[PDB]
RNA sequence: UCUGGUGCCAGCAGCCGCGGUAAUUCCAGCUCCAAUAGCGUAUAUUAAAAUUGUUGCAGUUAAAACGCUCGUAGUUGAAU
RNA sequence: AAGUUAAGGGAGUGAAGACGAUCAGAUACCGUCGUAAUCUUAACCAUAAACUAUGCCGACUAGGUGUUGGAUGAAAGUGCUUCCUUCAGUACCUUAUGAGAAAUCAAAGUCUUUGGGUUCU
C-alpha cells in the first residue's frame, strides 16, 4: 500500500513544474522486503530563469497601487 | 394628526387586496364591492409612532438595518438610511450575512426593518438565528411569522412606500432634538419617490 | 434554591416570557427583548424605557404582535388591544 | 492568546468587559469562537479546568467507481466536573484532524447543568433536580434522583457523561438500540440539557430584566 | 413503497367502477384510471384541403371534422409517449 | 474558441477601476499603459489584457457596467436624479376616495375638509 | 359516549396549557370537578374560575397562569391503603419535593401529605405536577 | 505483532472467525493477565427480557384489524 | 369472479381441443376455427391485493381553496339567480417548540410528563 502526505501548494503540469520543484527517490531494505521513499519539495518561488534572474512570480499578474 | 391621514388618503396606503390572511383581520376596516380590503388608518399612525419610539431608543443608529428587495423601494430606503444613521441593503440579499461570520459582509445589527415580509423572507428567516427584533410593514396578505411590530400598509404602491418612510423618518427626527414640533420638516416628499 | 443555611446554590436564574411565563433557556435564539422609549410631555425622548421579553415559541407561532399589543396596552402605551 | 476577534462578543470577551460565562447564558447569545471558552477556563485562576475524552472513532465509506472511499468520524465529550458539559463530532480524511475538529465543536456547544437534592437540602447538591428524559433516533433514556451514597447506576457511557457533568448520584434506564453510540451519547446530552427549563415552584417569582452587553458596552464597542 | 397518495387513480366514496377497453391493445382497465384524450382532427392536411376547395360546388365549403375520444391503458400509453416518467417532486404537478 | 479566463478578466477590471483617467479608445495607447502599470511576464497575455480593457471602455459609453464601480459615474448620476420638482405632487386640492372609504374616516370622528367621492 | 367528565376536563386543561391560551372552557361540570379545581387553586396552580348557569349541566371558564406542567387522571379508581402511598408516589410523581397525588377519602378530597396527616386511606383520582 | 514447528492437513473456536510456507487465534518455549486453597466443564433455573408487558409491548409498509352488519353472556355507563 | 345441480336460452367472447406460423426446440407470446362457461328461473358453495393493506364509540388541538344536500339574512330579478352565515357528506394545498426508523401522517397528534370505554390478532 502507498501512503501520501501533503501540506501546502504544489504544481504538476507544464514547464514551471520542472523548475520550481525539487525531487528525490530512495529505497530502504527491511527484513520483509524493500520500501520506496519519494520526496517532492516545492522551493520558494524564485528559481532563476532563462535570462539569469529570479522569477519571483510564475503566473501572478498583480497590479500596482496608483501613487496618491 | 389630521394632515398625516390626509396625505395617507392622497396616496393609496389604505387599499389592500383580497387574501385577508386572518391574523391581519383586526387591522382591516371593511371589504369593498370589488373585493378589496380597507386598512383602518387610525391604527397605522399609532403603530408608526410606537415604532419610532422603539427605533430612537437605540444608542447608535448604525445598529439598525433597513432592507428592500423590489426596485421601487430602493430610493426610499437609501434616503431613510441617509437622514437617519442606519444601514441599507436595497436589493439582492446574500444568504449568509447574518449567520456566517467568515463572510465579507457579516454586519450583525441590533434591529431590522423590512419593507415586505413576503419578498424579504430570507432576511426574516435569518433574524431568528441571532435574537433580532424584526419590525416590518405588512399588507393585508402578509405572513406574520417572526414579525414583532407590524405597521398596516400596502407594500405595492411607490407613493405608499415613499410616504410611509418619509413619515417614519420625520417622526424619528422629532423625537430627537434636531428640530422641534409645530415646524414641518424642510425636505419634501418626491425626494423619496422612485425614478 | 437555598441550602439549609440560606445560601443560593444556582449558578444563574433564567428569564421568563412576559406573555406566557415560559422560562427561556440558554440556546433559544428566537427570543428577543424590546425597549420602548418615553417622552417628556414635549415629545422628545428622555433616558427612560420599558422592557418586554418574548419567547421563541409564540414568536414562531406568529402571535408576538397580538401579545405585544396587549402587554403595551396594559402599560398605558396603546389605546386598544 | 494573540488572536484577532471577529465578532462583537469576541471583542467584549477579549477585554475584561464580561466577568463570567453565565452572563451570556442569561441572554441566550450564540458563541462562534472557541477562544471565548478557552479564555473563561484557564489552567490558572480557575478551580476546575476542562477535560477531554475521545469516546469513539468509526470509519465510513462512500464506494465510488474505482473502489471504496474511507474516512473517519470522531466523538469527543468535554466536561468541567462542576455544572458544565458539551459534545462534538467531526468527519475528515485522517484521524488527527478529525479529533481536532471534534474538540473544537465540543467547546462551542457547552451548556450549564442544574443540580439538586434527594430529600432534605444540605451543602453541595449532588443529583438531578427532577426526572428528565432524552431522545435521539430510536434511543430513549431516563434519569431519576438518588440518595447520597449511591453512585451512578448506568452504562459506561452514561457514567462517563454524568461524571463530566458533575453529577454524583443517579438511577437510569434506557430503551431502544443503544449499541448505536452516537445516538445514545446525543440522547444523554439532550436529557442533561433540559434541566434548566422545567419551572419548578421556587422559580415562580418574577424578576426585572438586566440589560444586554451590547446595550451596556455600546460606546466602547463603537470606539473601535 | 406507496409511491402515490391516490394509488394511481381517482376513486373515493365508492366500491366498484365498471371497466372500459383500451383503444390500442384491447385490455380491460377501470374507467377512473385510463387516460382520456379527446381529439378534434381534420379529414385531410392543409395542402390537399385547398385542392378540394377549388374542385367544389357551393363556392363556400367547410370540410367537416372528426371526433374520436380515445382511451388507453398505462402500458399502451407511455410507450407511445402520451405520458412520460417524471421526477419525484414533479409527479405531484397536475394541470 | 477565444473565451478569456478569469486571470485576464480579474486583472483587466482592476486596471480600469484604478487608472480610469489615462485609458482611451485606442488599443496601442492602452497597451503602453498596461506594460508599466502591471506585471506580466509574457507578451501574449499582455496583449490580451489590454485588448479586453479597450473593449471595456466602449461599453462604458452606453452606461454603467455591471461589476465595475468607478465613483465618477455615481456622483454625476446622483445630481441628475435628485431633481426636485418646483412643487410636489403629494398635495391635491381635493381628496378623492372610494364611497366605502369615506365612511371609514367619518366613523373615527376626525375631520378632513375637502373630501369628496369619485 | 362520555363515561367520564373528569378525564375530559383535565385533558382539555392540559391541551390548552401547552399553547399559552390564558383561558379555556369546560363544557360539562360536576361537584367533583369543582373540588379538584379548588384544590389546584389552593396550591397556587391556577387563577380564579367561573361557573356558568344554564338549565342543564353547567359550564366553567378558568384563568391560567402559565404554570402547570401536567394534569391527568388515573382512570380505574384503585383503592389505596395508608401504608401503600409510598410506592404509588414513587412511581407517579417527578420528585419528592413537589407535585401532588390526589385521593378521595371518607373525609373529603386531599393530597397524599394531608392524607398521611389525617391517618386515612382512600381511592385514587389523579395528579398534577 | 516475541521465538521455533505445521502448511485449508492436524487442529482451534459459546458468537464473529483463524489455518492454503513471514499464523498476535493450531502444537510448544518464554513473558504477561485474572481469580486464588481453590479454579474449570455439562444440564436445569432467575435477572438481563418493556423479547409475555396489571405497573409496561406491538398490529399502513418489519410478525399481526375478522369480508361486513345484527346479537346473548361479560366488561363499561350524563348531570342533580 | 370462478365452480356444482336442474330446466331454459345460446348472438359475441372464448379455460379445453385442433390447426397455421416464429424458434435450436415452442405443448407459449401472434393468427384461423372452437367445446364448457358467460345470460334467465329454482337451489348450493362462503372465498379475493373481499385494500384506505389503517376495528368501533366519545373529547381536544390550524390556516386556506373547492364541491354535493338543506336552512337563515341581504342585493342584481322579466318570488329566480349571486353574495353572507350555519349544519351534514366529501376532496385538495400550506405548516406544525406535534409524531415517526424513514417513506410520510390532520391522524399514524394530545405517550418514560406512559391509564376515556371496548372486541379481535
Ligand atoms: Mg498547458
Ligand atoms: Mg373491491
Ligand atoms: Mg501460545
Ligand atoms: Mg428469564
Ligand atoms: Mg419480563
Ligand atoms: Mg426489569
Ligand atoms: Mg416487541
Ligand atoms: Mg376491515
Ligand atoms: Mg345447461
Ligand atoms: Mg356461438
Ligand atoms: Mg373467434
Ligand atoms: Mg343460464
Ligand atoms: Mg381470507
Ligand atoms: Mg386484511
Ligand atoms: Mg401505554
Amino acid at each position: 500500500k502507498s501512503m501520501k502526505f501533503r501540506d501546502g501548494y504544489l504544481i504538476s503540469t507544464g514547464e514551471p513544474s520542472k523548475r520550481f520543484v525539487n525531487t528525490a527517490t530512495r529505497s530502504a531494505q527491511l527484513k520483509q522486503g524493500v520500501l520506496g521513499i519519494k520526496v517532492k519539495i516545492m522551493l520558494p518561488t524564485a528559481i532563476d530563469t532563462r535570462t539569469g534572474l529570479t522569477s519571483i512570480l510564475p503566473d501572478n499578474i498583480s497590479v500596482l497601487e496608483p501613487k496618491t | 394628526k389630521e394632515e398625516s391621514i390626509a396625505k395617507m388618503l392622497i396616496c393609496k396606503v389604505h387599499i389592500g387586496t383580497k387574501n385577508l390572511e386572518n391574523k391581519m383581520k383586526r387591522y382591516v376596516y371593511t371589504r369593498a364591492k370589488d373585493g378589496v380590503h380597507i386598512i383602518n388608518l387610525a391604527k397605522t399612525y399609532e403603530k408608526l409612532q410606537l415604532a419610532a419610539r422603539i427605533i430612537v431608543a437605540i444608542s447608535n443608529p448604525a445598529d439598525v438595518v433597513v432592507v428592500s428587495a423590489r426596485p421601487f423601494g430602493s430610493r426610499a430606503v437609501l434616503k431613510f438610511a441617509q437622514y437617519t444613521g442606519a444601514q441599507a441593503i436595497a436589493g439582492r440579499w446574500t444568504p449568509g450575512m447574518l449567520t456566517n461570520q467568515i463572510i465579507q459582509k457579516f454586519t450583525e445589527p441590533r434591529l431590522l426593518i423590512v419593507t415586505d415580509p413576503r419578498t424579504d423572507a430570507q432576511s426574516v428567516k435569518e433574524s431568528a438565528y441571532a435574537n433580532i427584533p424584526v419590525i416590518a410593514l405588512c399588507d393585508s396578505d402578509s405572513p406574520l411569522e417572526h414579525v414583532d411590530i407590524a405597521i398596516p400598509c400596502n407594500n405595492k404602491g411607490k407613493e405608499s412606500i415613499a410616504l410611509m418612510y418619509w413619515l417614519l423618518a420625520q417622526e424619528v427626527l422629532y423625537l430627537k432634538g434636531v428640530i422641534p414640533r409645530s415646524e414641518p420638516w424642510n425636505v419634501m416628499v418626491d425626494m423619496f419617490l422612485w425614478r | 434554591m437555598f441550602n439549609d443555611q440560606k445560601v443560593l446554590v444556582d449558578i444563574y436564574i433564567p428569564r421568563k416570557c412576559s406573555a406566557t411565563s415560559r422560562l427561556i433557556p440558554a440556546k433559544e435564539h428566537g427570543a428577543v427583548q424590546i425597549n420602548v422609549g418615553m417622552v417628556d410631555a414635549n415629545g422628545v425622548y428622555n433616558g427612560k424605557t420599558e422592557t418586554f421579553a418574548i419567547s421563541g415559541h409564540v414568536r414562531q407561532n406568529g402571535e408576538s404582535d397580538a401579545c405585544l399589543n396587549r402587554l403595551m396596552y396594559e402599560k398605558k402605551l396603546l389605546s386598544f388591544q | 492568546k494573540n488572536w484577532v476577534p471577529v465578532t462583537k462578543l469576541g471583542r467584549l470577551v477579549k477585554e475584561g468587559k464580561i466577568v463570567s460565562i453565565e452572563e451570556i447564558y442569561l441572554h441566550s447569545l450564540p458563541i462562534k469562537e472557541y477562544q471565548i471558552i478557552d479564555y473563561f477556563f484557564q489552567p490558572n485562576e480557575c478551580s476546575h479546568p476542562l477535560k477531554d475524552d475521545v469516546v469513539k472513532i468509526m470509519p465510513v465509506q462512500k464506494q465510488t467507481r474505482a473502489g471504496q472511499r474511507t474516512r473517519f468520524k470522531a466523538f469527543v465529550a468535554i466536561g468541567d466536573g462542576n455544572g458544565h458539559c458539551g459534545l462534538g463530532v467531526k468527519c475528515a480524511k485522517e484521524v488527527a484532524t478529525a479529533i481536532r475538529g471534534a474538540i473544537i465543536s465540543a467547546k462551542l456547544s457547552l451548556i450549564p447543568v442544574r443540580r439538586g437534592y434527594w430529600g432534605n437540602k444540605i451543602g453541595d447538591p449532588h443529583t438531578v433536580p427532577m426526572k428528565v428524559s432524552g431522545k435521539c433516533g430510536s434511543v430513549r433514556i431516563r434519569l431519576v434522583p438518588a440518595p447520597r451514597g449511591t453512585q451512578i447506576v448506568g452504562a459506561p457511557t452514561t457514567k462517563k457523561m454524568l461524571n463530566f457533568a458533575g453529577i454524583k448520584d443517579c438511577f437510569s434506564s434506557s430503551c431502544g438500540k443503544t449499541k448505536t453510540k452516537g445516538n445514545f451519547l446525543r440522547a444523554i446530552f439532550n436529557a442533561l440539557s433540559k434541566t434548566y427549563g422545567y419551572l419548578t415552584p421556587d422559580l415562580w417569582k418574577v424578576t426585572n430584566f438586566d440589560k444586554s452587553p451590547y446595550e451596556e458596552w455600546s460606546d466602547f464597542l463603537e470606539t473601535y | 413503497p406507496k409511491k402515490r397518495r391516490n394509488g394511481g387513480r381517482s376513486k373515493h366514496n365508492r366500491g366498484h367502477v365498471n371497466p372500459l377497453r383500451c383503444s390500442n391493445c384491447g385490455r380491460c382497465v377501470p374507467k377512473d384510471k385510463a387516460i382520456k384524450r379527446f381529439n378534434i382532427r381534420n379529414i385531410v392536411d392543409t395542402s390537399a384541403q385547398r385542392d378540394i376547395k377549388e374542385a367544389s360546388v357551393y363556392s363556400t365549403f367547410q370540410l367537416p371534422k372528426l371526433y374520436i375520444k380515445q382511451c388507453y391503458c398505462v402500458s399502451c400509453a407511455i410507450h407511445s409517449r402520451f405520458v412520460r416518467v417524471r421526477s419525484r417532486e414533479q409527479r405531484r404537478v397536475r394541470k | 474558441g477565444r473565451v478569456r479566463t478569469k486571470t485576464i478578466k480579474r486583472a483587466a477590471r482592476q486596471i480600469v477601476e484604478k487608472y480610469y483617467a489615462k485609458l482611451t479608445l485606442d488599443f496601442q495607447i492602452n497597451k503602453k499603459i498596461t506594460e508599466e502599470v502591471a506585471i506580466i511576464p509574457s507578451k501574449r497575455m499582455k496583449n490580451k489584457v489590454a485588448g479586453f480593457v479597450t473593449h471595456l471602455m466602449k461599453r462604458i459609453q452606453k452606461g454603467p457596467v455591471r461589476g465595475i464601480s468607478l465613483k465618477l459615474q455615481e456622483e454625476e448620476r446622483e445630481r441628475r436624479l435628485d431633481f426636485v420638482p418646483e412643487k410636489s405632487q403629494i398635495d391635491v386640492s381635493v381628496i378623492y376616495v372610494e364611497p366605502d372609504t369615506l365612511r371609514m374616516i367619518k366613523s373615527l370622528g376626525i375631520n378632513i375638509s375637502n373630501m369628496k367621492v369619485h | 359516549v362520555r363515561m367520564s367528565v373528569l378525564a375530559d376536563c383535565l385533558k382539555t386543561i392540559n391541551n390548552a396549557e401547552k399553547r399559552g391560551r390564558r383561558q379555556v372552557l369546560i363544557r360539562p361540570s360536576s361537584k367533583v370537578v369543582i373540588k379538584f379545581l379548588q384544590y389546584m387553586q389552593k396550591k397556587g396552580y391556577i387563577g380564579s374560575f367561573e361557573i356558568v348557569d344554564d338549565h342543564r349541566s353547567g359550564k366553567i371558564v378558568v384563568n391560567l397562569l402559565g404554570r402547570i406542567n401536567k394534569c391527568a387522571v388515573i382512570s380505574p379508581r384503585y383503592d389505596v391503603k395508608l401504608d401503600e402511598i409510598e410506592k404509588i408516589i414513587t412511581s407517579i410523581l417527578p420528585s419528592r419535593l413537589f407535585g401532588h397525588l390526589i385521593l378521595t377519602t371518607p373525609y373529603g378530597i386531599m393530597d397524599h401529605e394531608e392524607a398521611r396527616r389525617k391517618h386515612t386511606g382512600g381511592k385514587v383520582l389523579g395528579f398534577f405536577f
